């Protein structure tokens, strides 16, 4: 179970 | 610009922690030519591999 590096995503849409 | 270009999944993994842990879609597709809902399927692959926390 690897650690979930954090990812800020914006303008998806 | 360019478009339909293809990339890894490990390659966006490593743009993305290379970035700060973060990802503007709009700019990405820009910039390096990958189509919109290209990244996205390749953030839902990384996501569901538990690779990364999607936030915002």
């Amino acid at each position: 179970i690897p650690l979930p590096i954090p990812v800020k995503v914006i303008n998806t849409l | 610009h360019h478009h339909h270009h293809m990339i890894t999944e490990r390659e966006l993994l490593d743009y993305i922690v290379n970035n700060g842990g973060f990802l503007d879609i709009e700019h990405f597709s820009k910039v390096y030519g990958v189509e919109k809902q290209e990244v996205v399927k390749l953030l839902e692959a990384l996501k569901n591999k538990g690779l990364i926390a999607v936030e915002s």
